[PDB]
RNA sequence: AGUGCAGAAGAGGAAAGUGGAAUUCCAUGUGUAGCGGUGAAAUGCGCGAGAUAUGGAGGAACACCAGUGGCGAAGGCGACUUUCUGGUCUGUAACUGACGCUGAUGUGCGAAAGCGUGGGGAUCAAACAGGAUUAGAUACCCUGGUAGUCCACGCCGUAAACGAUGAGUGCUAAGUGUUAGGGGGUGCCCCUUAGUGCUGCAGCUAACGCAUUAAGCACUCCGCCUGGGGAGUACGACCGCAAGGUUGAA
């Protein structure tokens, strides 16, 4: 009863294949210990409020995956702050 | 919290077929076993001060229930201060 | 002084920094309340800032700026006398941004005279 | 009135939104307190990503 | 009645800081006459600080859903990616057939500071360096300035705990603002099995206030109080890392 709708923002100045690398990992990081991977949409390649290292935006998607163990999206969240290429990690609980 | 699966699976067990749930056994049974689990967030992250109220509130419930059942039978308080894990 | 100007003007309640610049920081010209003699509560006042921009526009003599697309930051009452009077050669206050000092209650405040 | 809106959406929170990237007060609005609370909450799950500015 | 409970709320609590008020620092995309200073100025950064922000991660707070809303016994209280967690119980109560009330034994524990790690500066605030004053200033004033300002570990307790309200039994108009959540229900009328804040019938207290949701009238305990000081000063008994307490004739 705890959806880890693990959406995220990818890098901006890159190609589609980099989007695909990131999005297949962030669909996949969860499969181990409970996948239920539903779809994969590719949302706005848009900007945001202020600058993020001379730039201000990135790439988006839509990732429907749930994990009741609560440890598959921690992976998605702990391995993000460190590398400036994964610039934000905001998931939900569709409880 | 103890996910409601935990509540309902443990609660059906700690009272014999005296024809329902909710004895002076299983009520406090769930209450105190939940204490024991929540004591970790009172120990592991041992900065927890406010479920130190949901805890001691039902401790006082458990205590006013516990301090008088010597007269229900010999075996309730005898075997059940054994059949509960809690002091005295 | 490149054939255009951009107004990064400022006015703390004291030292109304009238500053018509270019887009980068290439130092076109500046002004003041401390540029035309006023001190005695005529510093940021409408009757003491009548000609506050011509210590800039005609101490330019080669540009005669032509626009703002202004960022009226550092607001006061000296703002108005630093915009409407920024039209004394054709300096053409044209656009605004509604971005003045608006910090977000993270700072710590200096003191209060009773 | 509406059904749910969550951090899938960030501009279905533009009906009640300002020009700086924030939202208007609920007192000036006045609809389903519960529904409007979660609806506005998701936009703040989005000020995480901050798709809507703080100042320009 | 308590555990069953839909679970469900609200800043009840534990959630790293990915990002952002990113700060007085400065070659700086940019440069010098100003970031800036005021009852009265020096204070004060310029013999190569500047103006706001191009790299701007960081010391950190959710800044915006933030309301007087409401978890909880008072001190409180704000996105969450959420790491966890009880009760509270809103409807009747399935089980047992009194399932006991104030509670000096114990335990105790409770505001910044005072307190415990070294971090200790984002550097403001004490001292004040310093100007200045009507006849009258080390000053509420003024840039800057050494505890502290950025804390995951020993224990606490004085405050207008000004909440100066101590807790069992109902209560003589109920509406009313309404609360997540609801007894009959189905953006339409609601009643407490309920909750709050009340304009306030009604009746008492003492001049006042409470009021279907009561200081009034009836069964309650630790109790204090019974004209003022001085008086906590001889002196004092026992807790105790510390502010210290906590006692006690005249």
């Amino acid at each position: 009863m705890r959806t880890y709708e693990v959406m995220y923002i990818v890098r901006p100045n890159i190609e589609e294949d980099a989007k695909k690398a990131l999005v297949e990992r962030f669909n996949g990081i969860l499969a181990t210990e409970g996948a239920e991977v539903l779809e994969a949409k590719d949302w706005g390649k848009r900007r945001l409020a202020y600058e993020i290292n001379d730039f201000k935006d990135g790439f988006y998607n839509i990732v429907r995956v749930k994990s009741d163990n609560n440890k598959a999206t921690d992976e998605f969240q702990r391995l993000a702050k460190i590398s400036d290429d994964i610039i934000r990690y905001m998931v939900i609980r569709e409880d | 919290a103890i996910s409601q699966e935990r509540k309902n699976e443990i609660i059906k067990e700690y009272r014999v077929h005296e024809t329902d749930t909710g004895s002076p056994e299983v009520q406090i049974a769930v209450l105190t076993a939940e204490i024991n689990a929540v004591n970790e967030h009172l120990r592991t992250h041992k900065k927890d001060h406010h479920s130190r109220r949901g805890l001691l509130k039902m401790v006082g419930r458990r205590r006013h229930l516990l301090n008088y059942l010597r007269s229900k039978d010999i075996q309730r308080y005898r075997e059940l201060i054994k059949s509960l894990g809690i002091r005295r | 002084n490149i054939e255009n100007g951009v107004a990064h003007i400022r006015s703390t309640f004291n030292n109304t920094i009238v500053t018509i610049t270019d887009e980068f920081g290439n130092a076109l010209s500046w002004s003041s309340a401390g540029a035309l003699g006023f001190k005695g509560s005529k510093k940021s006042t409408p009757f003491a800032a009548q000609m506050a921009s011509e210590t800039a526009s005609k101490s330019a003599m080669e540009h005669g700026l032509k626009t703002v697309e202004v960022t009226v930051k550092g607001p006061g009452p000296g703002r108005e006398s630093a915009i409407r009077a920024l039209q004394s050669a054709g300096l053409e206050v044209t656009a605004i941004r509604d971005v003045t000092p608006v910090p977000h209650n993270g700072c710590r405040p200096p003191k209060r005279r009773r | 009135g509406i059904t749910h809106i969550d951090y899938k959406d960030t501009e279905l929170l533009k009906r009640f939104i300002s020009e700086r990237g924030k939202i208007l007060p609920r007192r000036v609005t006045g609809t389903s307190a519960k529904y409007q609370r979660m609806l506005t909450t998701a936009i703040k799950r989005s000020r995480h990503m901050a798709l809507l500015p703080y100042v320009k």
